[PDB]
């Protein structure tokens, strides 16, 4: 039972380990469309504006 | 403001003076003509330059050569109380070296400084005239920070004894060096820190007491022969209070030395005189300060010492105690009345190992 | 198996709650840093005692509001501090995360996850700070704390909001008989009823990482890291964490207290807590009172041990047990620390260092443990079996002390000596065996009931280990009814004497010899 | 024991070969995904729909 | 001023100065931040956003620098406004679970 | 026009005011939390004035939450106590919040904790002989009716049993009303204390102040002053004769140690404040029986680390009339009550007052016991064996009078399940004197643990 | 950018810094000595910012000669020690200079001295006992993988003879290497230890790091840690087990309280620095076992006036697992390695860790050593003839077990040219248990001095 509990740990700690791998990679992509998008002084002024 | 960091003058012309910790003559005999100058607080010796102790400083006191041992290289702590003779051990060191002297090789030719922190006036006058009256003032020099000098020279006095010894040491010499006694030297520098706001630790002593006392000792070692093989060895003294030896200056002083000769009032009083504490004393260097002939007779004589301790309970009932220990309590007996000496009268080492040979191989039984 | 689907629904669910309060909030800057403590300018709105944040990700404690700065302590990794850097408000009162999701898990005092497994998915936040429940709100200690020692659940039972200290010296088995307690406790909480699934907390403060390690391993090889949840200050760490350490594993602790849960903490050691208080004080430049501790050593113990309590069924009938360790110097009980813990804690069960040696394990000195709750906690066949037990020990001690040069003695002197060595024989165990009370009642009945009589001294540890796997295989209804009913019947204890003179006339006895 | 010890081990890494060769698959098809979940991050960020 | 010293920093001592002379003409000041200088109806609005913010007028310094990508950061007293998008990128990264 | 706090260190808030209303000395202020579940309203004590319309002051609760700025309002008065004659049996806290019913005594008449003592031409001496019908008591150290009583020990010897066998041996059966002050003792007995007063019904008759160890040390240290308020109440107001017990008042000195380091008062002896002696004085001087009316009063004291010469038990010694001392030593022996029979003491023990009959006794007990500790240093390595007979005589008696002065108290019977027992002073004169004649010298010491009375001891003896 | 040196007290340093450059605390800063006779380059240590841009700092060398407003250059990382394999057999500083050959090394990977202990999840679960080779140590007193040993002796007591044996050991079983830290050594030993194992030639395997008596509390602070950051290297990136010695560990614990001093925080009990099991902690947690590697310590521990309740005993022996203890009459005696089988101890030794066999085999020679050490006060006073026949028949045993706790160790093959023995435990464990049941006892006692093995003793029994 306690071999089967471990195999559930290693389970979770591969999702943890994936989803955290999927997250860093959401935010690495979203710096570029951040950056992208501020491309031009419209979109510095219509944020001061928001 | 002068230009330069503490200094003080050096030279072959400071033998048989006295002078404070300046430099500067106190005797009144005349100027010295300084050889050369030293500033006060120059790098020790490094681990690199240094060479093993294998030379022995011959001590003339039964009681120190015979079981610890002292080499030309090492620092040897007196620690005793007060009255129990450390003053008197130092000066019977200094007064034995007048027979090498008297031969003209700078090999075996040991060079003296005492430097007297904190004495009377009248007892550097008496140390001066025990010196004399030896005859050795020819190869000795005190310097002298009496009780009247402010705690600027008390706390000085030790390290302008070492920049003399040093310009020696390095031109392949060898010194002996005793400060009489580095428990005022604390005193004083403890006054200086105190006076100046500095932070107060243990004992009411600044942080870096140890480093004070350590600074000074560490310049003693003996140098290698690219250096020409000269050597300065320290006898610092401390005095204990009540025999303690868990205060703060002889705990530092115990752990940065090489050996520790404590000198107990109680076996001063029970008539053994100088008071070593054979049972208790050690020395770190050992066999290798020795000559060969020391060690051939020397060597059961600290086992026969502990042995003798052991028993001494059963010297009440000693009917009753087996033959072969009966023996072994007789001897050990005698052997504690041979290690007894007079004040002023060193052994060279050829009497004092026939005096350890009487006891040792059974002849005095 | 693994799915995609899961990683993609947790990173779709940050991302679709990511939002900015954009809150206004005053930054402070540090003026001053040094060896744990740090001054901060402006953060005119800060309380007392919030918790503060650094650029580092490094807390501090808001201790001291001059007219000018902030003295904060700093928690964690003081040397990622310097002058200049900004500090921002977290807003929340000194807390701690609270909840269910800590059973398992091993986390240093701010409830950061330290054994690298995951977050921790808390309930909520507890200050840590918050009194104790008053003198109306508490009931009588009247529930026994199953501990699995016999020479503690004999002579000193532990009753559920009971504090009982296990002061010693270095090296004795203080960790070893805590660890045996949070062991036993697995009989129980396999069964569903909140009444008696005991949970646990185990603090380490100052405590050697293997040493913690070796702990969180024999937890979880017993099982009980089903239950049990570990605060972990290791000796390495700064001098606030050591301090925070007790009173972080209180909190944990009272979340589930007060919501009618039983709850049992472990201090080890609490002397270690007063060397890191001592530490931060003396670094603040208070001056020192005795032994250099500051004046409220006192206060930095009470205000720990006092949340330790058995509520009143008013408040949902939830309790905390306390267990503090005390380390102390070559025995002398009457040190500044020790006194002062002995004047808080309900009783204590000295281990003297002496007896460990000798192989006296768990080597407890039974003439000077107590227990101030006494019997009350006590089911009331142990109490009606071994209530008898420490005071005949304790005049054996004596007399073993006075017969020890005794050339020859009265008979009643003799035979009192003798049943004394198979008594003191009789109660040690071996580590991490810890006994269901249904045997250590039988086992001390053995003793009391003077059966043991017939067996040499040599034999009886074996003797009295056999015996209850002989009544554990055969005759069950021994244990069944003790255990249904906490009484030992007399239709029982005539069916228990068949069964021991049976084995006693079936018992080689180990010198070769037979006896009955 | 001993027995049940080894059986323990022989599932351990028998689960160890086959989590790792799931996630292999799992982290191939999130690349995908998270390429659409980083443009949703971004407009979160920004306020607008980039 | 630097006639008279007494042992001040002479930024901070200018930096007060500052803040006296705003204080006798009525108002009170904030440092402001962005990637961009605003426009003159831009700076009519934040003015009478901060007039309802806190009770004096704010008079505004503006610290344009391409640090602070998107939006502004406003500094007033000791109290932060951290509107810049930049802030927000860096609370979207360390929030990740 | 009110302050506003500007300094804040601990349970110590310094608050700045208006320049004109600075309030006085001991006024109480109140200054409000409203951070979340730790939301109260503070009350606070002024302690010193430091000029520049800024005074100091000690917080009755913990200062947790509190923000500089807020603002104080000043009550122009001191911390006020209800007193009455329906205060007795309720439970309160030391700002007078009942904690049984949290809206009672609101209504009554308040009186000012902070009082002077009762002038000097007013005081006597009290010279009557209370009996407690426990056996070292009533030998060697005899309590005085309307004095000043307390217990001195180290931890874990027995305040707590003694304490409440106390309270069994007179408040059980004391015509008065008595009050019960909880300073800084263990939470756990409040409670175990609030429920055997009801078990026994006396609670009716007493009111009882808390102050237990979580709480902060201003209110830690004023608890001992409230709980006093009520009982110069009963003594003054009513006329009744009134027991106060207190528990345990080394408390007192100590949270007066930790207020006075945060006040930044310089340390003096182990770190104490210095006015200790004067805090205490001014404590003691108003436990005093005046002419006409009675105070009997007794307290236990701390003592740290088993240390005699501490300056909190040193300077308590002076104000008291009867001082029964525990030890370690006596406790590891398995003696109990484990009272020390050489260092107590009582000032009412002299012919005059107890009569020849029980001084005569008392001296050649203290005598025997007395020889005894003296050839202890002997004893430790010898044995009894090496000493001569007109010593070993006495040895062999001392060790029968020492235990014999142990009883089973009726507090323990919770604990031993062997029940409690009395014995009257008389049986008590005659049975140690018999003892010091020798005429038990035959018994073993053993039958001698736990006994009570000569009867009880030859009941046992025979068993034996 | 530079600082200025701004005040200066003996060995502490104060430094300002322009507002935005202010140094991170415990960073390395270089200061210049320009007068002739005392040129230096002058290290500081950062340990406090004190507002203003000033920095409090120390001095690793002395400050003599500094002059005030000397510029400061920062090197923006802490000091920083050489690692890699060319650090064997060289003599380093604390500041990772070279005293053997100055400027060596500086071409090397340089890791900073204040550094993490090891994460919580890669600590090994459980102790594994080192199988050192040597008879009494793995019988009586056995050594654990990663743990700390203390080592008790002095000269004329083999000392120096065990560390050439056990740097041997490590090298050669092993395959590790060792490290030497003189924290506070005299600089003759210093020197006569380099001399010692570059004349045995195992220097080629020993890094050395000496910090000096003669240099200021800073360095002989500092050394330790620079000494456990090059084993953490070899740990680490080699993946080699280590050896790392330290002598003496007391010194450690004094220069610290010396700092602390200069540094003007207040000092706690008997004078020591406030955050002293911290500043200990932090260097014996990170001497640890992971990952399957491990650096094993034995620390030479010095007890101020022999009593193990001073905190810097009391501290350093909670740290760790096994004490041997070196004995003169033992060395007197002819046994080598002289290890004392009584007064040594560990605490890996019991049933659980080791096998039952193992424990029952070393709790019978503790008895039989601990008889004979009871008979040896008979036996010199009234000689073997007054014993009875069943206790002489004990001692014909003792003497024998006592003789074969000696070895041919691998330290004496400079010396005898014969080569050191090996023996696995499971030999250990047999030999013993067959000479306590006294099979051997036909065989004089020269058959037993410096056997090894059993093999080797039935090899020398019919040699003589």
């Amino acid at each position: 039972a306690q071999g089967a509990q471990q195999i559930q740990l290693m389970r979770q700690q591969l999702i943890r380990q994936l989803r955290t791998g999927l997250g860093a990679e959401a935010v690495n992509k979203a710096a570029e469309i951040v950056r992208a998008h501020v491309a031009d002084p419209q979109a510095q002024s219509a944020t001061v504006d928001r | 403001r002068t230009g330069e960091v503490l200094s003080v003058p050096v030279g072959d012309a400071f033998l048989g003076r006295v002078v404070n910790p300046l430099g500067q003559p106190i005797d009144g005999q005349g100027d010295i003509a300084a050889e050369t100058r030293r500033a006060l607080e120059l790098q020790a010796p490094s681990v690199v330059q240094r060479q093993s102790v294998s030379e022995p400083l011959q001590t003339g006191i039964k009681a120190i050569d015979a079981m610890t041992p002292i080499g030309r290289g090492q620092r040897q702590l007196i620690i005793g109380d007060r009255k129990t003779g450390k003053t008197a051990v130092c000066v019977d060191t200094i007064l034995n070296q007048r027979e090498a002297w008297l031969t003209g090789d700078p090999k075996q030719q040991v060079r003296c400084v005492y430097v007297a922190i904190g004495q009377k006036g009248t007892t550097i006058a008496s140390v001066k005239r025990a010196l004399e009256e030896g005859g050795a003032m020819e190869y000795t020099t005190i310097v002298a920070a009496p009780a009247s000098d402010a705690a600027g020279f008390k706390w000085l006095a030790p390290y302008t004894g070492s920049a003399i010894g040093q310009h020696w040491m390095y031109n392949g010499k060898h010194v002996l060096i005793v400060f009489d006694d580095l428990s005022k030297q604390a005193d004083a520098y403890r006054a200086i820190s105190l006076l100046l706001r500095r932070p107060p630790g243990r004992e009411a002593f600044p942080g870096d007491v140890f480093y004070l006392h350590s600074r000074l000792l560490e310049r003693c070692a003996k140098l290698s022969d690219e250096l020409g093989g000269g050597s300065m060895t320290g006898l610092p003294i401390i005095e204990t209070k009540a025999n303690d030896i868990s205060a703060f200056i002889p705990t530092n002083v115990i752990s940065i030395t090489d050996g520790q000769c404590f000198l107990e009032s109680d076996l001063f009083n029970q008539g053994v005189r100088p008071a070593i504490n054979v049972g208790v004393s050690v020395s770190r260097v050992g066999g290798a300060a020795q000559i060969k002939a020391m060690k051939e007779v020397a060597g059961s004589l600290r086992l026969d010492l502990s042995q003798y301790r052991e028993l001494e309970a059963f010297a009440a009932f000693a009917s009753d105690l087996d033959a072969a220990s009966k023996a072994q309590l007789d001897r050990g007996a005698r052997l504690v009345e041979l290690l007894k000496q007079p004040q002023y009268s060193p052994l060279a080492v050829e009497e004092q190992v026939v005096a350890i040979f009487l006891g040792t191989q059974g002849h005095l039984d | 198996t693994i799915s995609a689907a899961d990683i993609e629904g947790a990173i779709e669910d940050y991302v679709s709650s990511f939002s900015a309060d954009t809150e206004r909030e005053e930054i402070g800057t540090v003026i001053d840093a040094g060896d744990g403590i740090a001054h901060v300018e402006g953060l005119p709105s800060v309380m007392t005692q919030e918790l503060l944040e650094f650029p580092g990700g490094v807390l501090g404690v808001a201790l001291n509001l001059d007219e000018h700065s902030v003295g904060a302590v700093i928690l964690g990794e003081f040397e990622k501090i310097e002058e200049g850097q900004q500090v921002k408000r977290t807003g929340e009162v000194l807390s701690v995360p609270v909840g269910d999701a800590f059973l398992g898990r091993v986390v240093n005092p701010l409830g950061q996850p330290i054994d690298g497994q995951g977050d921790i998915a808390a309930e909520t936040r507890r200050a840590l700070e918050l009194q104790a429940p008053s003198v109306v709100q508490r009931q009588s200690v009247s529930e026994p704390l199953q501990t699995g020692i016999k020479a503690i659940d004999a002579m000193t039972p532990i009753g559920r909001g009971q504090r009982q200290l296990i002061i010693g010296d270095r090296k004795t088995g203080k960790t070893a008989v805590c660890v045996d307690t949070i062991l036993n406790q697995r009989e129980a909480w396999l069964t569903g009823d909140p009444k008696q699934q005991v949970r646990c907390v185990y603090v380490a403060i100052g405590q050697k990482g293997t040493t913690i390690a070796s702990v969180k391993r024999a937890l979880e090889e017993g099982g009980a890291m089903e239950y049990t949840t570990i605060v972990a200050a290791p000796a390495s760490d700064a001098a606030g964490f050591k301090w925070l350490a007790p009173y972080t594993g209180s909190a944990i602790g009272q979340h589930w207290m007060y919501n009618g849960k039983h709850v049992l903490i472990v201090f080890d050691d609490l002397s270690k807590q007063a060397d890191a208080y001592r530490a931060i004080s003396l670094l603040l430049r208070r001056p020192p009172g005795r032994e250099a501790f500051p004046g409220d050593v006192f206060y930095l113990h009470s205000r720990l041990l006092e949340r330790c309590a058995k509520l009143s069924d008013e408040l949902g009938g939830g309790s905390m047990t306390g267990l503090p360790i005390i380390e102390t110097k070559a025995n002398d009980i009457s040190a500044f620390i020790p006194t002062n813990v002995i004047s808080i804690t309900d009783g204590q069960c000295f281990l003297e260092s002496d007896l460990f040696n000798q192989g006296v394990r768990p080597a407890i000195n039974v003439g000077v443990s107590v227990s101030r709750v006494g019997g009350a906690a006590q089911i009331k066949a142990m109490k009606e079996v071994a209530g008898s037990l420490r005071l005949d020990l304790s005049q054996y001690r004596e007399l073993e002390a006075f017969a020890a040069f005794a050339s020859d003695l009265d008979a009643a002197s003799k035979a009192q000596l003798d049943r004394g060595a198979r008594l003191v024989e009789l109660l040690k165990q071996p580590q991490y065996s810890p006994l269901a009370v249904e045997e250590q009642v039988v086992a001390i009945f053995l003793g009391t009931q003077g059966h043991l009589d017939s067996v040499p001294v040599e034999d009886v540890q074996r003797f009295e280990s056999e015996l209850l796997e002989h009544v554990k295989a055969s005759h069950s209804d021994i244990f069944d009814g003790i255990r249904e009913t906490k009484k030992l019947s007399e239709e029982a204890e005539e069916k228990l004497v068949s069964v021991i003179n049976e084995f006693k006339k079936g018992f080689q006895a180990s010198d070769g010899s037979s006896v009955v | 024991r001993a027995q049940a010890s080894g059986e323990v081990a022989q599932t351990l890494t028998q689960a160890d070969q086959q989590l790792s060769a799931q996630g292999d698959q799992v982290r191939s098809g999130l690349e995908s995904s998270v390429d659409g979940l980083s443009a949703k991050l971004a407009s979160r960020i920004l306020g607008v729909d980039v | 001023t630097v006639g008279l010293l007494r042992g001040e920093r002479a930024d901070e001592a200018v930096i007060d100065l500052a803040e006296l002379a705003v204080s006798r003409r009525g108002e009170v000041v904030a440092h402001v931040s962005a990637a961009a200088e605003l426009s003159d109806a831009q700076r009519t609005r934040l003015t009478e956003v901060l007039s309802r913010i806190y009770g004096r007028p704010v008079s505004v310094q503006l610290h344009v620098d391409p640090e602070l990508l998107g939006g502004l950061s406003i500094t007033v007293g000791d109290e932060v406004i951290d509107g810049s998008i930049a802030s927000r990128l860096a609370a979207a990264q360390t929030g990740l679970p | 026009t009110a302050g506003r706090v500007v300094r804040i260190t601990g349970p110590v808030v310094d608050v700045e005011f208006p320049r004109g209303s600075v309030p006085e000395l001991f006024n109480a202020l109140h200054a409000e939390i409203t951070f979340g579940a730790l939301a109260k309203t503070l009350t606070l004590e002024v302690a010193q004035h430091l000029g520049d319309s800024l005074v100091r002051c000690i917080s009755m609760q913990p200062t947790d939450g509190l923000v500089r700025g807020v603002e104080v309002t000043d009550t122009g008065a001191s911390i006020s106590v209800p007193v009455g004659d329906g205060v007795k049996g309720h439970v309160f806290n030391a700002l007078g919040d009942c904690l049984d019913d949290p809206g009672y005594g609101k209504d009554f008449e308040h009186w000012s904790i902070h009082r002077k003592p009762p002038a000097f031409s007013d005081l006597e001496p009290r010279t009557e002989m209370l009996e407690t019908g426990l056996k070292v008591v009533d030998l060697l150290t005899p309590y005085v009716r309307g004095g000043k009583i307390a217990l001195f020990g180290g931890a874990g010897v027995g305040k707590t049993v003694l304490i409440q066998e106390m309270i069994n041996r007179i408040a059980r059966n004391f015509g008065g009303t008595s009050v019960f002050a909880g300073v800084g003792e263990r939470t756990r007995e409040g409670n175990d204390l609030w429920v055997e007063l009801a078990d026994a019904n006396v609670l009716k008759d007493t009111a009882l102040v808390f102050g237990q160890m979580d709480e902060p040390p201003g209110t830690r240290m004023r608890v001992a002053l409230s709980a006093l308020t009520m009982a110069e109440f009963f003594r003054d107001e009513q006329g009744q004769d009134v027991l106060l017990f207190i528990d345990n008042i080394f408390r007192f000195t100590q949270a007066g140690s930790e207020v006075s380091t945060l006040l930044g008062r310089m340390p003096s002896a182990v770190g104490y404040q210095p006015t200790l002696a004067d805090e205490m004085g001014e404590l003691q001087e108003r436990i005093t029986s005046t002419r006409g009316r009675s105070i009997t009063s007794m307290q236990a004291v701390y003592v740290p680390a088993d240390d005699y010469t501490d300056p909190a038990p040193a300077t308590t010694f002076a104000h008291l009339d009867a001082t029964t001392e525990l030890s370690r030593a006596v406790f590891s022996k398995g003696i109990f009550p484990a009272v020390d029979p050489l260092a107590s003491s009582s000032t009412i023990l002299d012919p005059a007052i107890v009569g020849d009959e029980h001084y005569r006794v008392a001296q050649e007990v203290i005598r025997i016991l007395q020889r005894y500790k003296d050839l202890q240093d002997i004893i430790a390595i010898l044995g009894i064996d090496e000493l001569s007979e007109e010593d070993k005589q006495l040895v062999n008696r001392a060790r029968r009078i020492e235990r014999f002065l142990s009883q089973n108290m009726m507090a323990a019977e919770q604990f031993t399940g062997q029940p409690g027992s009395t014995v009257p002073l008389k049986e008590t004169i005659e049975a140690f004197d018999k003892l010091t004649k020798g005429e038990f010298d035959h018994l073993p010491e053993q039958a001698f643990f736990l006994i009570g009375g000569l009867d009880d001891l030859a009941k046992k003896a025979e068993s034996l």
